[PDB]
């Protein structure tokens, strides 16, 4: 939590990474006027990692100053984060592959 | 909302020779609300008779006219979710505290890069048209205002040493100030472009 | 008019020609000021300590 810095880029240039991603996977689809599902995924994959930047800013604003509840928050994300992201995916491809 | 037409003419005969009228004149023009654009809805369609006049005299003509309005969720999802959500990560840089050097100049910078490159790959995506456009105004206006927190950061740390009260007030008032112009910006554009 | 001299003899020409000039509104938003905007953010770092 202490190493400002380099959370800070590494949050982001994801961001970025993501980004670029969504920039470079929208090339191939026809200009349809609604979501598809691969837009679906994206747009959830970008959510969960500006989620995770705020995630970071919020433990950086309240750490020197609330401690307890940086690493309180910390500790409640590292099993909360993944732990709904796999289960989104796990209903995502329940839900297209059976159509 | 783009209005395309189909004019229907006679090239050699006048009104003295030929006459033109849609048979039925209601329904003469079929098939078009089963028509599924990819990018488009026609909202409506109108039949117009009548006979313009040149010099020579005056020939008859028919027009179709299609109503075509363009879909926006597309573009929404496309353009102005990573437009907003990035100008929302630079704001970010302000609960950052004033020390991390680093951190808010990384932030700021990266911020202001993604704008570039959102907006030179949509510069791409989209059609090529070479006047100015209401997309256009809403990524300069996003890029902006990256430019402005990132400057914002760059007043806060060249004034800091001399007066931390000033600089955390400044950070303060930036903090609340910049989403509540960003709202205004949404809410004029919004609201001008329809 | 005028008149134009080939190989094969001398034709007849009729010219129309039609003036244009390019619109600026496009390349001013779209490059120069992100240009401008970039250069300014390089200098503003002269303001960091
Ligand atoms: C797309 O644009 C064209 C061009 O303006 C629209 O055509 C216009 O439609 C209106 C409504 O039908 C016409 O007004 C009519 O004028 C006649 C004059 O003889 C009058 O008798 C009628 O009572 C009515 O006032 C107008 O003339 C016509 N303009 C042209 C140049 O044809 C068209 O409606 C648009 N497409 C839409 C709205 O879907």
């Amino acid at each position: 939590r202490e190493s400002v810095p380099a959370r800070t880029v590494f949050g982001v240039t994801t961001v970025l990474t993501m980004t670029t991603l969504s920039i470079s996977a929208r090339n191939s689809l026809p200009k349809v006027a609604y979501a598809t599902a691969m837009d679906w995924f994206i747009a959830v994959c970008y959510a969960f990692v500006f989620s995770a930047l705020i995630e970071f800013a919020t433990v950086n604003y309240f750490t020197k100053s609330q401690p307890a509840r940086a690493a309180k928050i910390d500790r409640l994300s590292r099993i909360a984060f993944p732990l709904l992201f796999g289960i989104f995916n796990l209903v995502y491809w329940a839900t297209y592959l059976n159509r | 909302e783009q209005n395309c037409t189909l004019e229907i003419e006679s090239y050699g005969y006048t009104t003295d020779d030929i006459e033109f009228y849609w048979r039925g004149d209601d329904n003469a023009v079929t098939g078009v609300t089963k028509i599924e654009l990819p990018q488009f809805s026609i909202v409506d369609y109108k039949l117009i008779t009548k006979k313009v006049v040149f010099s020579t005299g005056s020939y008859p003509r028919l027009s179709l006219s299609f109503k075509l309005k363009r879909n926006i969720g597309y573009f929404i999802l496309q353009t102005y979710m990573p437009s907003i959500l990035i100008t929302i990560l630079s704001w970010v840089s302000f609960w950052i505290n004033y020390d991390a050097s680093a951190a808010r100049v990384a932030l700021g910078i990266t911020t202001v890069l993604t704008m570039t490159t959102i907006n030179t790959h949509l510069r791409e995506t989209l059609p090529k048209i070479p006047y100015v456009k209401a997309i256009d105004m809403y990524l300069m206006g996003c890029f902006v205002f990256v430019f402005m927190a990132l400057l914002e950061y760059a007043l806060v740390n060249y004034i800091f040493f001399s007066q931390p009260a000033r600089a955390a007030a400044i950070d303060r008032w930036s903090r609340i100030f910049f989403p509540v112009v960003f709202s205004f910006f949404n809410i004029v554009y919004w609201l001008y472009y329809v | 008019s005028g008149i134009v001299q080939s190989s094969t003899g001398e034709y007849v020409v009729m010219t129309t020609h039609f003036h244009l000039k390019r619109k600026i509104g496009y390349f001013v938003i779209q490059t120069y000021l992100p240009c401008i905007m970039t250069v300014i953010l390089s200098q503003v770092s002269f303001w960091l300590n």
